């Protein structure tokens, strides 16, 4: 969207990856699946539960009865705490409304911009070992076993490898 | 051998919308807005709320002989009172500052009702037997406020009383009284005998001097007179004095009184029950953490901000493909 | 053989502002700001104001003889009133709740005018001919206002009235009436021919005696007398009751009325205009959408949030290059 | 924000009318400039939504500000005073930031879409072109029109070099 | 041979939050909240305010004799008024719209005080040197009120006196009286000597008739009697008239005056000072640019808003790391 | 961070850089030593003071006297009044609160922004004079000299051999 990878080059997502938001795919010789990866997924969770709990945790109101009576001989004062009423009712309406609406926003590119990041760390690792599709899916030119895949989800690469 | 990199998803309807995109769905999603109550009216906050039943403010201090209702609660969060509530000054007549009362009675920390000036005792040269009207029926029968006496004269002489009380408790002091207005210059000299009356009452800071406005008033509940009703604190130490030559309704009952501002009053059908909330409205309660609610504008206590949105659903997840 | 990636640009110079630079050029922007209005006073909802001319309210109840040519409007949106009226009450005196009663004016749904109290038929025992005066002239002549009755004493006698009205109508009926004080316990002889009158007007919740407070008072018009004005409303079927021994100016004209509650009273030089408006000010209505005006901070209707801001401009393009 | 826009890209077309981001290709058929299709479109429906909810989500209640007191309610006067000037601090402050913080985003909103453009092709053309670093690519194979158009319509999957 | 790219760091321990983590170390910030005072009542434009002392707003425009020290002030910003200020109403009575005076008095712009009806010429039918009370001692003995006199009768003999005053000061001029209620209608004849009075105040917009209510009020500072206290505002070339038959405590000084509203009254122990400030709260002044304080809620002036918060650290630099 | 610059791929930051926010550190044949960006910290200064005036300046307040005093029978206006204050309390302990804390995150990601795009500008003008190391270090193949890391900090950098 905002940095193209979800919804633009990754075009969709892996209802078969059900480990956290954003994960891999291999495909080598000792078969294939989805594995979400660890770290990455922690920190959005924490975060965006940090999230979640700022825009909760920093309203802490004050214990006040609004209402009040007014007989026949005060309609002024009565309209004018009605006015005061109508006015914290439009205040407060606009701006959850539009910090909903500006957030959402925010999230969304939040976990674009994750998934790009995931996709740049291991593009800036594979060089020449490997092409880029297009698709956000790399192939490797040296084959790659399970202990290889390793090597580039826990980031600690090898990179003098080049093959063909 | 390949190695791809991705996002999650699953069978997640949820919706939520952004500044630049609309009904977006998403993995994961929480609701900021409170939209669900309990349905009832609870406390506030360790302490119930007093309940008036079928009568009003007015007629449960006045002592209404229908308002005989949670005879006494030491204590209330805030005062509920059902809209179809109509017994309160059942003898016609003005309450003065009747709703600057209810807002000092809408919650109070303790409420002691006391016998400020016995019956028996107080009123030797007055009749404290014969004030009784129709306008306020108890079983058919003529009846009168508990909490205040009708004095009328003894026999073709009402003598300038002159009683007075003295705060020894520990607290405020809620007196109330009345003044009668005969219809006719007729029912002046029947009543109290004497054709110019007048009615002092003064504390160390209360001080007014009634003087009886006789006329013909049109008719409600059977009188053409009239009856109006006063009130007044008498802080702790303080004494306040009654005179009168007539058309004097003493107090009989006072209220030893401890008030903490900050409360309300609720017009409801709401069933009152045993539960514990912190923010309370005429639809009932709201236990939520959350920041907005939509339930009731107006509500009581420490309640999320009122807001007329129909949904805010803030994203937690991501895209859902 | 060449591909090239860029964006685009135009003669475009509208300026905006961000929260890391100011006054950056874009090729497209919106204004959130409305700032623009059609300098007119127009129909608040379907419904054309009230507009009183050179007269203001309390002259226009009343009947001031310079408030003719005015109103019988069955209903309005909001009243408007000229900075240059002046026409009122004439009668130096002072007008009990006329703020209040303004209020409560300023928008109604029905509204009509009938004879609360004929002038033939009423007062058989009163002169209700010579009450006028030269503060309210019509046409170098002494006058009065249109809608009350100033009864003077029939001949040296002065009878106690005693009228009453019945509403019959399907809403509330407004009644005004005055308290006259003469200047000198002279004149209060020659009006009334009683040295020690009063007044009472009461109704199912209305009640007051009046007394008349004789005294010279610093010369207003020609007057060192006052003339109190007092009103009330009327609860249908409820009935409202005079009775006096002098100083009483009654009520001729009464009004009919269904008031809408939640709305004001503009005072304006702006011209009055037959077109629709959703938001009405001071100095012209404002047909808009935006969130924000800055246009006048007084403002009726469903209106944009009054902002100090000179400009809100809202970049919706990108840089201009 | 992202570096294409008045970044590694320097300027605009006066010369693309189209729409926001476009192309200009140079073979031996021609010249020219040409707007894409889909991201335009797109950046106008979301700026439009965008413009929309600012605008939309403030629906107010049917009020009369503004009172009359007599002078012996000064007090309430100023106390109505104050909650006027009030509302008047809170949106004041609350519009001026909203389009200091929307615009900011706006233009970086425009960037991206811009950077995202020049990504989608670059990842397209690895070896088939070099980059110049003005935002332009140099083809090594030649490229007539049929050939940027599979470029433009992001079909350049068959590639014949 | 390398060449990194990097960024800067330092001994900083300047803590931020943001919406995703908190306590986040930064290498430089600012802070949005002011939660700093001078513990001053300074001036809040060029003008100083109005510091009452020991008495309160009542006893000093109706001249308690206890607010002989430090009233002539041309003008004011705003009035200082101590929580330890009893002086007011020596005689228990009623200040009516005491609330409004106050709020009209908190600022004005110009304000001298005349003698509107001069104690000597004034009130030759009546006597103007007995009236004082055990309520407003000064000195021991018996005083009274400096801007009022307590007319009573003279010798057995209380006429109709009808005085009247004519602004011709180029502003408003706040007039001050009394009406007094004896306990006793013996108390009433040996003041006035007629039992049945009243009293009558008029100008072109204020009118009313005051009648003594005579009866037994609980003793208040020796007094079983009350004094109701009353004020308005005549307008520039209009008159106001008193008349009355008894009972009137009449004006001696009356004030010009010229209002400019909106400001209100502090009350604070807070020492007053020769400072200027453009923000003031009851526990000091505020010399700040930021936009948001928690010093105090009550503010008089062009203040920043108050917030419940206890640190609004901005963020400046960026995260710091060895 | 969001940009995968700052705490992402450039795990830390230099103490020995203190000209700037952002810079470089060269280490050639005539020795090494810290440099940070002329126009690059410059812009950032410039438009991050302008964003805390913008947060200052845009708060222009109305000179009013907040408190008001009302007598024992005036116990509900004192409520109302009570509530308009406390009403502008919560609207405004609340909105700052957020304000910071949505601004101090754009503002961190408006560093590591930063720092990406320097990054990018020096990658996209030695494709092959070098390769990237990945700790945001890059490692030239033709030997370069001072008067050589110029023309990468000005950005005009020649490209005539190997
Ligand atoms: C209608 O208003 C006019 C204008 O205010 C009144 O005439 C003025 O009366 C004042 C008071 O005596 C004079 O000082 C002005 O010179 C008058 N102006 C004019 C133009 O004559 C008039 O009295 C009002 N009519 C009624 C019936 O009250
Ligand atoms: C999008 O979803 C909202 C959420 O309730 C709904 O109200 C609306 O109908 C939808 N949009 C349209 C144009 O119908
Ligand atoms: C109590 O309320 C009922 C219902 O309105 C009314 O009819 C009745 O007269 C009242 N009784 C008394 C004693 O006030």
């Amino acid at each position: 969207g905002l940095f193209g990878a979800i919804a633009g080059f990754i075009e969709g997502g892996w209802t078969g990856m059900v480990d956290g938001w954003y994960g891999y795919h291999h495909q080598n010789e000792q078969g294939s699946g989805y594995a979400a990866d660890l770290k990455s997924t922690q920190n959005a969770i924490d975060e965006i539960t940090n999230k979640v709990n700022s825009v909760i945790e920093k309203m802490n109101t004050q214990f006040t009865a609004v209402g009040k009576e007014f007989n026949h001989l005060e309609k002024r004062i009565e309209n004018l705490n009605k006015k005061v009423d109508d006015g914290f009712l439009d205040i407060w309406t606009y701006n959850a409304e539009l910090l909903v609406l500006l957030e959402n926003e925010r999230t969304l590119d939040y976990h674009d911009s994750n998934v790009k990041n995931l996709y740049e760390k291991v593009r800036s690792q594979l060089k020449n070992n490997a092409k880029e599709i297009g698709n956000g899916c790399f192939e490797f030119y040296h084959k790659c076993d399970n202990t290889c895949m390793e090597s580039v989800k826990n980031g600690t690469y090898d990179y003098p490898k080049y093959s063909e | 051998d390949t190695l791809c990199i991705g996002y999650h998803a699953n069978n997640s309807t949820d919706t939520v919308d952004t500044v630049l995109e609309k009904n977006v769905t998403v993995t994961h999603s929480v609701n900021l807005l409170e939209d669900k109550h309990n349905g009832k009216l609870c406390k506030l906050r360790g302490v119930a709320p007093l309940h008036l039943g079928k009568c009003n403010i007015a007629g449960w201090i006045l002592g209404n002989p229908e308002c005989e209702s949670l005879s006494t609660a030491s204590s209330w969060s805030y005062i509920v009172e059902t809209p179809s509530s109509d017994n309160g000054t059942c003898y016609p007549g003005d309450f003065i500052d009747y709703e600057e009362l209810r807002e000092q009675l809408s919650s109070v920390s303790s409420f002691e009702r006391f016998e400020i000036f016995p019956k028996t005792s107080s009123w030797p040269n007055h009749d404290s037997n014969k004030g009784v009207t129709a306008a306020c029926p108890h079983a058919g029968a003529k009846s009168f406020y508990k909490n205040l006496i009708w004095l009328v004269k003894k026999g073709n002489s009402y003598p300038k009383l002159s009683k007075s009380y003295i705060n020894d408790k520990g607290k405020e002091v809620l007196v109330l009284w009345g003044i009668h207005h005969p219809s006719t210059s007729a029912d002046q000299q029947s009543l109290y005998q004497n054709a110019d009356t007048y009615v002092f009452v003064g504390s160390s800071r209360y001080s007014k001097k009634f003087k009886p406005e006789i006329a013909i008033r049109p008719k409600v509940r059977e009188q053409e007179g009239r009856m109006n009703y006063y009130w007044t604190l008498v802080e702790p130490g303080d004494k306040i004095t009654f005179e009168a030559t007539g058309n004097l309704v003493v107090p009989r009952y006072a209220f030893a009184m401890e008030r903490n501002a900050g409360s309300g009053i609720i017009i409801s059908d709401t069933p009152v029950h045993d539960c514990n909330t912190t923010c309370q409205t005429p639809k009932g309660a709201i236990n939520t953490s959350l920041p907005f609610q939509n339930i009731h504008p107006i509500t009581i206590g420490k309640c999320p901000k009122y807001v007329k949105s129909t949904k805010l659903r803030l994203a937690t997840g991501l895209r859902n493909i």
